[PDB]
């Protein structure tokens, strides 16, 4: 899920290493 | 006092200590060779193998290399495979493996490591808390819920489990249920509980149930450095960006974009109406649990700075128009979307995730009565063909009480004080 309008997700970004 | 030396490793404690010192003093390439020699002479040594992994870890940091970190991740695994590993060292090695697996976005693999850790140390409740975070990161709220229930069965006072359980309940729209868990977890003060996410949702749950106590927690969150202000409660922020609930076009600097939206507003309107009439399924109900009541759907052309090719097939002229403005089509922390609401709709007071965008609204079909938007302490109305601009990181709210539908076009732009390299590198939201 993505944080488009709000802050509902535990994390809104995706980590992709360095 | 972590015991990391098994019986054999104690017999070579001197050589191990000398190798770790080189790693302490920063001579990375020197220590990888010292530990390589120890791994050579003592292939079963867990402490030698841990040294090799830690050095591989530090080398991934200097070189910023995902491939060398993968090797470290494997070596941390090798430590755990060796005979007779001391429990403290076993735990240290697999914990760090899972952490760096999360760094790489190997969230599924991190989860297997965490599951093994819980299997190896079934009495470590903190490892269970870590497991639940693993479930939360892959979007598995169901398994995360079970895990924190199990923690609370054994340690009901554990604050970390409390807030995370509350977060999950709240995310599940169990608003009233979530309040005591979030509140007690924050008040515990346990490590990991002083987190903006839990202040954010405790206050919001309090608001939704009508608890006037909601803003006490927003102040505490502001006082503890998590919110820029009581009104502006985004959590993915760049400090120093000017902060005000309402912006004029001139203040934003995106004067050419506003001009073009307003000059060409009817073509944008008409394509939106054509999709309403002939392709209504492209409008999707807003699904972030922000609707209090009513009927509210959105037709998204861009998200995270990526054009939706099939969607633009339904608004070809609009997408052609917007392509000329990378300040919005390249806003990887915003969207470009139509929005429609019908009579009897109310959007809960809420905050967007980031202070790094500003939200433009171009009015398309605005009933003369019934429709309004509050941002912070100020409520405004839309006009057909005219642009309003607000910072949706400030608490805002919308009502639709007209006798016909409402349609706008939403255009997110980068906050104008963000430099080009910030715009190029901020992670997408
Ligand atoms: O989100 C929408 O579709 C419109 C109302 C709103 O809350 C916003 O524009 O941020
Ligand atoms: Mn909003």
């Amino acid at each position: 899920g993505k944080c488009k309008d709000g802050l509902g997700e535990y994390t809104c970004t995706s980590l992709e290493g360095f | 006092k972590p015991k990391l030396l098994n019986k054999f490793d104690k017999t070579i404690k001197a050589e191990l200590d000398a190798a770790e010192k080189l790693r302490k003093r920063g001579k990375i390439e020197e220590a990888v060779n010292a530990f390589k020699e120890l791994v050579r002479k003592y292939p079963q040594s867990p402490r030698a193998r841990y040294g090799k992994a830690q050095c591989e870890d530090d080398l991934a940091e200097k070189r910023r290399s995902n491939e060398v970190l993968r090797g470290a991740i494997e070596t941390y695994q090798e430590v755990a495979s060796l005979p007779d590993v001391p429990a403290d060292l076993l735990k240290l090695s697999l914990k760090r493996r899972s952490d760096r697996q999360q760094f790489l976005g190997h969230m599924r693999g991190s989860l297997l490591t965490l599951q093994r850790l819980v299997q190896l140390f079934p009495n470590d409740t903190s490892l269970k808390n870590d497991l639940g975070v693993g479930y939360l990161l892959i979007g598995d709220n169901d398994n995360a819920k079970k895990v924190y229930e199990e923690v609370l069965s054994v340690t009901p006072n554990d604050g970390f489990a409390k807030v995370h359980y509350g977060f999950i309940l709240k995310a599940q729209n169990k608003i009233a249920e979530s309040i005591p868990y979030l509140k007690e977890g924050i008040e515990s003060g346990d490590p990991g509980t002083d987190d903006g996410r839990f202040y954010f949702h405790l206050g919001d749950a309090m608001q939704r149930v009508g608890n006037k106590e909601a803003y006490k927690w927003y102040e505490l969150g502001h006082k503890r450095g998590h919110f820029a202000s009581v009104w502006q409660r985004s959590l993915y922020n760049v400090n120093g960006l000017k902060a005000q609930p309402w912006w004029t076009p001139k203040e934003t600097g995106y004067t050419e974009l506003v001009k073009s939206l307003e000059r060409n507003w009817k073509l944008i309107r008409d394509e939106g109406l054509a999709v309403m009439d002939k392709a209504k399924g492209l409008f999707l109900p807003e699904d972030e649990n922000l609707r209090e009541k009513g009927d509210w759907s959105q037709f998204t052309l861009w998200q995270q700075g990526r054009r939706n090719e099939n969607a633009c097939k339904g608004a070809p002229k609009t997408c052609t128009l917007l392509e000329k403005f990378p300040e919005t089509t390249g806003c990887r922390r915003g969207q470009i979307k139509y929005s429609i609401m019908h009579p009897g709709t109310h959007v809960w007071p809420h905050t967007g995730p980031t202070n790094c965008r500003l939200r433009m609204h171009l009015g398309l079909v605005i009933p003369k009565e019934g429709c309004k938007i509050r941002c912070a302490n100020e409520t405004k109305t839309w006009e057909e063909g005219k642009v309003l601009i607000f910072d949706d990181s400030f608490e805002h709210e919308v009502w639709q009480d007209a006798s016909s539908f409402w349609l706008i076009f939403i255009v997110d732009v980068w906050h104008p004080e963000l430099t080009p390299q910030q715009r190029r590198s901020l992670p997408a939201i």
